[PDB]
């Protein structure tokens, strides 16, 4: 019958995995004990987004809202517009589409409207420089996220356009068993409706932490003012560590609230990135869920990805249990032969998924 | 036809004219754009 | 009274490109970031300018012909990029220019040599500049040590920046066709600026490049070279013709540079020559 | 380059203004 | 306590898993430690430097030989026809599959690869 | 367009 | 009512409109009056800080070398323990009362001279004005720079802090009154209120609305929410140098070059 899940944990992934696998699923007991049970407003909005890009899918919501049964259709994509409720930023909705965009009958051209940043969801600079490059390694040659207008919280008002021109049969098999060597650190600092000084102050803080390093540091100052700068003032930074040897990237991001000092946030995010590099082996933890999903849906072939022990946390475990419930694929881990470090190699056999929606 | 184009230069606002001395002036011929005691007294 | 002022600064008195690929190539090789403001020299009609405006936060166009500035104005009027274009009309070598990250220029060949050093001496210079020069002048910039075209201009520019050839442009690509061939080069100014006195580097380079294919020792045999240099030593003592003769002899002998030719010398060779005179108290400029 | 680095680094030890120094531009005056 | 087995035993909770051999993906940004602690931890750039890029003459060149391999050595690494290249890529990939399975334990192997062709089932 | 969200929530 | 000018310090009772006490002093620039009606502080261009007690009817202590340059402005903390001084010396100096005499605790360097100092009603933060046309806000508890306010065409003459402490209004010689949002440093709106330079702008207590007084002798009432002049009241024939508002906000006083002092009270 239906694969059953409990709670709202990994809600979007469980929906995304079902769409890729084509296996119907049921999610029940969604915030049953809460005073406000059932799906939140943005969760329903996400399901509407899934319906728009897919065709023939049947989605039902329980009369109490605490149970959802999803019968996926085929990914059809097309051109559309989505209005994102203020409860979540655009990055929340753009992220799951990346898992599905390359595998559609027609190219994804989705215009997203709403808040463009938050403390808990991917930003534009995260997606543009932190996630999309990972897809590029997996064979998505043409992918872009255009920023038409930045909308900072709480009023938002931004506009970002997702265009994934590359439609490919399935991801290439991944073979990465070495720790990439970082060549330089790059990033974009952005602000809205405020003076350029705030941007110049954060980069000063970020460079303070990172000046000790032996690699080049160049952080772009992207000051947004005028009609396209949204309705609310806001500011944040994203720092990306780049390894040109094999096109691997590591990134961290945070945004500033009212009452914060830009130099402190620049110091934190610059201090923040170093922590991720220590915890990472081949991909960053915030990149790992995308990397793992792509490998399982590859050809019927063994791909290898090097992962650090720190990356195996609670989030990682639940991802590997959810994926097994859908695809029945088991991720195997073997120690590396080296003794300088304690990394491990994740070997995954792809399920032989093929993009059958595409015209030939 | 020189007069017909000169008005276009004066018509537009985002044009800055540089003289021989190097200063920046608008098309009309005007320069396009402190003591503590004086400001507060 | 627009005619009153514009006529006081101009009298209201060019080979136009017609090859779309070089303009597309020039903008493509610029690799313009979305958060970069571009100084564009020689906008002309605006064929290159409009493309830059699309991918640029701001574009500052500098023009010498009031005719051509208006055609730029008319082309862009009532357009989304109108707010992002600022046109400066008149000579720009004398004016202190604003901040810019990239420079894309269909530069006037008359001001080619002044322009390359204005960018270099521009405080906080552009990281990359795509400049279009003639073959003769450009080949001197790209000239490497020991080559026929190796010269003072090559030696001076190469140490403040790196210049690389992009493409060759034929005289047919313009009309009315110029008598000389054209080229496009990329200039990357070094950050940080190599900490050597601008005057001292020129001073040593000039005296040895009076005859590049002649020995460096001979270049210092000229009587005026001794006189201009002797007083420079009198300056060092203030804050002796035989002595400065002897001091020069030791430097060229110890550095083993007195028997080679400026046309076949590298940056390091001049730097070592520049030092050995400083140790013995001789400063060129 | 590393040889160049020593020289340019050593040049800091011997650096002086140019204001009173007559440039080599005067070379042709004779 | 091999984590390979711990992952797929559903009865053990994930929070129970982590401690034995040593919150949710809605929050994209991963967990981290407090800012001031991180600042103290990363006061110096040690513990990561490896990740970033008459006898002493020899000591310089191995550093630069490796740097040449890293910086620009990927453009320099030959089959006669394009067909052979494609076949080589496939054969290499099939060769890789064999090694991992030869490394693999028999009871695990069927769990990953499944029942290979030729098995009587 | 085939299928969609059927919301019977009161 | 405390009145200060060159070489003279006058105290005026509201009902009598007659001077109860006259105090000799120097070229006093700014006047401040401690809570409880015990003391008044005057800052002279000569550099001296003059402290008087009404009961003593005389100066308690004078510190001629407190600031080498002129003390162009002065303010007090809500507790009143710390006294904030802004002078032409380019350094903000903090004076802490002890039992009574004042001693210096800390100094803050700055690139330009200080035109005005304003301590928030909540005491969280201090706003500083400078000559470069820029306003800066420092955390009072930590003395750490928090945010700047840029874009003014001419120096700000006055800074006031709203009761909620979310917004400050900067009055500058450019003749535009700008309201600034401290939470993110944005200018919500700018109004060309007066034809001449605006000296002082004061939030009405417990009200976002504010009065404003300028050189052209026009004093106006502006609503914070509507951001428009509530009432235009014109009384003086010369420049209105300063304006002060009652704690209750019942009455407001203005002084002009004519030497006339007018009391404004709502009906």
């Amino acid at each position: 019958k239906y694969t059953t899940f409990q709670g709202s944990q990994n809600f979007r992934l469980r929906i995304v995995l079902a769409t890729l696998s084509g296996k119907p699923i049921k999610i029940e007991k969604i915030r049953s004990g809460d005073l406000n049970p059932g799906l939140k407003d943005y969760e329903v909005s996400f399901l509407r987004l899934i319906e728009s890009v897919t065709n023939g899918s049947v989605i039902e919501i329980s009369y109490t809202g605490t149970t959802v049964i999803y019968r996926p259709g085929i990914i059809v994509g097309g051109a559309s517009t989505h209005i994102c409720p203020s409860s979540k930023p655009v990055g929340y909705f753009v992220e799951p589409m990346l898992y599905l965009a390359p595998f559609s009958k027609k190219k994804f051209s989705i215009l997203f409207k709403g808040i463009t940043a938050s403390h808990n969801d991917a930003g534009i600079e995260a997606i543009k420089w932190g996630l999309m490059p990972v897809m590029e390694k997996f064979g998505v040659r043409e992918c872009a996220l255009h920023t038409l207008k930045r909308g900072s919280p709480p009023l938002g008002g931004g506009e970002v356009h997702l265009v994934v021109d590359s439609l490919i049969a399935q991801p290439i098999t991944m073979h990465e068993i070495d720790r990439p060597i970082i060549s330089s650190i790059t990033g974009v600092a952005y602000s809205t409706r405020v003076s350029p000084s705030l941007v110049n102050r954060m980069i000063d803080g970020a460079k303070k932490v990172l000046k000790n390093l032996q690699c080049e540091v160049n952080i772009t100052a992207d000051v947004w003012r005028g009609e396209n700068s949204g309705k609310s003032p806001g500011w944040g930074i994203t720092l990306v560590a780049q390894s040109k040897q094999k096109g691997w990237s590591y990134f961290a991001e945070d945004i500033g609230d009212a009452g914060s000092i830009p130099e402190e946030l620049g110091e934190k995010v610059a201090c923040q990135l170093l922590e991720e590099i220590s915890k990472s082996a081949a991909v960053g933890r915030n990149q790992l869920p995308l990397a793992i999903v792509y490998m399982v849906i590859g050809k019927e072939d063994i791909g290898r990805l090097r992962i650090n022990k720190e990356q195996i946390d609670e989030r990682f475990i639940i991802l590997l249990r959810d994926i097994k419930k859908i695809f029945n694929t088991e991720v195997f881990l073997k120690p590396v032969d080296e003794a300088d470090n304690e990394d491990m190699i994740a070997t995954i056999k792809g399920i032989g998924f093929t993009n059958t929606s595409k015209k030939i | 036809k020189r007069n017909d184009v000169v008005d276009t230069l004066s018509k537009a606002k985002n044009i800055t004219v540089i003289n021989q001395k190097g200063e920046k002036k608008d098309v009309s011929g005007k320069t396009k754009k402190p003591d503590s005691t004086n400001i507060k007294l | 009274s627009a005619e009153k002022h514009l006529s006081s600064v101009f009298k209201f008195n060019q080979h136009i490109l017609k090859n779309p690929l070089v303009a597309q190539g020039i903008v493509d090789k610029a690799q313009i970031r979305p958060s970069d403001v571009v100084l564009e020299v020689g906008p002309g009609t605006g064929n290159l300018t409009v493309r830059i405006l699309e991918q640029a936060k701001n574009v500052v166009a500098v023009e010498m012909d009031p005719r051509m500035a208006a055609e730029l104005t008319k082309r862009v009027r009532g357009t989304p990029v109108e707010k992002k274009l600022e046109i400066m009309l008149g000579d720009f070598m004398k004016t202190e220019l604003p901040y810019f990250d990239i420079c894309i220029s269909n530069t006037p060949y008359q001001i080619s040599s002044p322009l390359v050093f204005k960018l270099i001496n521009q405080p906080r210079p552009p990281r990359v500049s795509i400049l279009m020069f003639q073959r003769e002048f450009a080949l001197r910039l790209l000239a490497r040590p020991g080559d026929s075209l190796y010269c003072r201009l090559s030696a001076n520019v190469q140490m403040w920046a790196n210049v690389t050839h992009i493409m060759k442009v034929g005289k047919n690509n313009f009309r009315p066709p110029p008598q000389v061939e054209s080229s496009v080069v990329r200039l990357e100014i070094k950050n940080p600026r190599p900490q050597v006195d601008y005057n001292e580097w020129d001073g040593l380079l000039r005296i040895v490049f009076v005859r590049k294919n002649r020995t460096i020792s001979a270049g210092f045999k000229s009587t005026t070279v001794m006189d201009i240099l002797e007083k420079n030593y009198k300056t060092f003592l203030a804050m002796m013709h035989d002595v400065v003769k002897e001091k020069i002899d030791t430097v060229l002998k110890e550095t083993d540079l007195g028997d080679k030719r400026a046309g076949k010398c590298d940056q390091n060779d001049f730097l070592r020559l520049l030092y050995a005179f400083h140790q013995v108290g001789i400063h060129f400029s | 380059r590393e040889e160049r680095k020593t020289i340019i680094g050593k040049l800091q030890d011997y650096k002086i203004d140019t204001s009173l120094l007559t440039s080599s531009k005067r070379l042709g005056e004779g | 306590w091999n984590i390979g087995k711990l992952i797929y035993m559903d009865n053990i909770s994930p929070e129970e898993c982590i401690r034995r051999w040593r919150v949710d993906l809605e929050k994209f940004v991963p967990y981290f430690d407090t800012f001031e602690k991180l600042a103290k931890k990363w006061k110096s750039v040690d513990a990561i430097k490896e990740r970033f890029l008459r006898e002493m003459n020899a000591a310089k060149k191995e550093k630069l030989r490796a740097q040449f391999e890293i910086e620009e050595g990927e453009n320099f690494k030959e089959y006669d026809t394009w067909y052979e290249l494609q076949k080589a890529k496939i054969s290499k990939q099939l060769e890789i599959n064999n090694i991992e399975y030869q490394e693999m334990t028999p009871e695990q192997r069927q769990r990953i690869e499944g029942f290979k062709a030729g098995s009587y089932v | 367009k085939r299928g969609g969200v059927i919301d019977k929530r009161f | 009512l405390a009145t200060a000018s060159n070489g003279s310090l006058k105290i005026w009772n509201i009902k009598t409109h007659k001077c109860i006490r006259t105090f000799e002093c120097g070229y006093a620039l700014t006047c401040k009056f401690l809570p409880g009606g015990l003391l008044v502080i005057l800052g002279t261009r000569n550099g001296e800080l003059q402290l008087f007690d009404l009961a003593s009817s005389s100066l308690l202590d004078t510190i001629e070398d407190a600031h080498d340059a002129a003390i162009w402005s002065l303010d007090l903390t809500s507790d009143g323990k710390r006294l904030v001084t802004g002078s032409a010396d380019k350094t903000v100096k903090f004076w802490d009362f002890k039992v009574l005499k004042l001693h210096h605790d800390t100094t803050l360097e700055l690139t330009d001279d200080i035109l005005c100092v304003r301590v928030s009603p909540d005491d969280r933060y201090l706003a500083i004005s400078l000559l470069d046309n820029t306003v800066k806000v420092f955390f009072l508890d930590s003395m750490k720079f928090y945010l700047s306010l840029y874009g003014h065409k001419l120096p700000v003459l006055s800074i006031d802090i709203s009761f909620d402490s979310k917004m400050i209004i900067t009055s500058s010689a450019d003749k535009n009154i700008k309201i600034w949002g401290l939470d993110f440093g944005d200018c919500h709106k700018s109004l060309f209120a007066h034809q001449d330079s605006i000296m002082n702008v004061k939030f009405l207590p417990q009200s976002h609305n504010f009065f404003s007084c300028s050189k052209d002798a026009v004093v106006k009432y502006w609503d914070g929410e509507k951001f428009e002049c509530i009432q235009k009241l014109y009384a003086h024939q010369s420049e209105v140098w300063a304006l002060a508002v009652a704690t209750d906000g019942g009455f407001v006083v203005s002084s002009s070059h004519d030497h006339s002092i007018r009391i404004w009270e709502e009906t």
